């Protein structure tokens, strides 16, 4: 009985991802018309900037040591 | 129908990103505090060691 | 409903009290449908933040041109698919950031608790107070 | 107060704009292979006659009645086409009735580029609609059928309560008290934090640079008086 990992199960099911997976299988949508719709904007900009700042302070503390 | 869907998903995305940004920055702050006291623990350990 | 019909115009069908007293028939469904997408469009006017509120003078005109209607419907479908995939990507970005932050916090307090446990344990001696002072005598020995 | 990234991003966006124009193989593609990003930016964002020519030929292609009113009623000022194109953009739910500063060319680069981006997206959508369908009637009927099928399949599931309510709970059970300790100490820090975050980013990257420089300098100074003992370090400490 090799059950799934309680701390690493299947990932958190997004409703958008699940409906896109089940509706690609419908055949109306395919991969390619999603592909040029894959616009990449930078979100979490406060989070990403503060995270790289904290990373930088980690090696500042290290380098000082 | 498409316009109503777009507007209500826009509002849901707005509240979602507000909650997500607030929570993520709070855990980033406690990340910073944890590594600060952790760095204090390393410097104390190495200091006492080479004494 | 008569104040609404006065504000809007004559495209909204006439409302009879027979519909009120006898809620049935295809005309009753017709009137509910009309007032339903009217109040939906009113909500769209009320809640269009990032986009301009100029769509109300587009949707009140009786549609006449096929090419324009097809293009506008295709644009609306493209907007829905675009916001759908963007919301999806934001969701997985939040998920991966959440799990990486959780793992980093786990590693941090693991090494933390290790550090104060060794701080409790591996220090049974402490005579640092003379240390620098003895170093003085040390160089004196070397000087000698 | 930082516009360095914006011009570069507009230039790159103009690069895929020029690529997307090259993909469709316009009949007037001959003679102008402009590829430098800022030249493409000042060509398709500053007021130029070539961009207006491309847009008017496209609008002739997509809808014939404007060219009917052109040829049947010749003798029309350019600003009349400008306001007509602004109007046809307006009931595309895209711009205001008086946003003729867009079609004049003097408008700012980013939203003109974005505007023509959804414009070319609609062009792509109508082209792939008309590719598999011979006539406008058949394309319209097939679009109606596929759209009613789509709206039928969206609202046939009980899982949309996650869609209407995007949850924020991937966290375990031992982390929420850390939130609740300082749950009321955040509402003021999110006011004007962008300039603050970027200025700590700049000065802390600077501090990283000079800290690396000083540690390298100190290590080289230590190794200056070490190379006479670098070869002599083979002797063991305990021996």
């Amino acid at each position: 009985m090799a059950a799934a990992n309680p701390w690493d199960p299947a990932s958190a099911p997004n409703g958008a991802g699940l409906v896109l997976g089940h509706f690609i299988a419908s055949g109306m949508v395919n991969q390619e018309m999603l592909n040029m719709s894959k616009k990449t904007v930078s979100c979490f900009v406060n989070f990403t900037r503060l995270q790289q700042i904290t990373n930088i302070q980690a090696e500042i503390y290290q380098k000082n040591l | 129908l498409l316009t109503l869907l777009s507007v209500k998903m826009e509002n849901n995305l707005a509240e979602f990103e507000r909650r997500a940004e607030k929570n993520l920055l709070i855990m980033c702050k406690e990340k910073e505090k944890l590594q600060k006291k952790a760095h204090e623990l390393k410097r104390r350990l190495l200091l006492s060691q080479r004494k | 409903i008569k104040r609404i019909s006065g504000e809007c115009g004559s495209s909204f069908p006439q409302v009879v009290g027979s519909l009120f007293l006898s809620p049935g028939g295809p005309k009753f469904i017709h009137l509910m449908y009309h007032f339903a997408r009217f109040v939906a469009m009113k909500y769209i006017k009320s809640n269009s933040k990032n986009s301009s509120h100029h769509f109300v003078e587009t949707f009140n005109i009786k549609p006449q041109d096929l090419h324009k209607c097809i293009a506008r419907c295709h644009f609306a479908r493209s907007r829905f698919l675009q916001i759908l995939q963007r919301q999806d990507c934001v969701t997985q970005k939040y998920q991966e950031n959440a799990q990486l932050s959780v793992k980093q916090v786990r590693n941090l307090r693991s090494e933390c608790i290790g550090l104060e446990n060794q701080i409790k344990k591996m220090e049974p001696y402490d005579d640092h107070s003379n240390m620098e002072e003895k170093i003085q005598k040390v160089r004196s020995l070397w000087a000698s | 107060y930082s516009e360095d990234e914006g011009d570069s991003s507009v230039s790159r966006a103009a690069v895929e704009v020029f690529g997307k124009l090259k993909d469709l193989n316009c009949p007037f593609l001959e003679g102008l292979y402009i590829t430098e990003p800022k030249t493409i930016q000042e060509l398709l964002c500053s007021p130029s006659e070539y961009r207006l020519e491309i847009l008017e030929w496209m609008c002739t292609r997509v809808w014939p009645s404007l060219q009917d009113r052109f040829s049947s009623l010749k003798g029309v000022p350019t600003e009349v086409k400008i306001q007509e194109m602004t109007k046809l953009g307006h009931e595309l739910m895209l711009c205001a009735p008086d946003d003729q500063e867009l079609l004049k060319g003097c408008a700012c680069a980013q939203k003109q580029l974005h505007f023509m981006d959804q414009l070319l997206d609609t062009i792509r959508s109508l082209t792939i609609g008309c590719s598999s369908c011979s006539s406008l009637m058949e394309h319209f009927e097939d679009t109606r059928e596929k759209n009613e099928a789509l709206l039928g399949e969206l609202f046939s599931s009980p899982h949309l309560q996650m869609l209407l309510n995007p949850e924020c709970d991937p966290w375990p059970l031992d982390m929420q008290p850390l939130l609740n300790k300082q749950s009321d100490d955040w509402q003021w820090a999110s006011a004007s934090a962008k300039s603050e975050e970027e200025e700590k980013l700049a000065e802390l990257a600077r501090q990283l640079q000079e800290s690396a420089a000083k540690l390298h300098a100190l290590r080289t100074e230590y190794f200056a008086q070490h190379e006479q003992g670098a070869a002599a370090g083979a002797a063991d400490i305990s021996t």
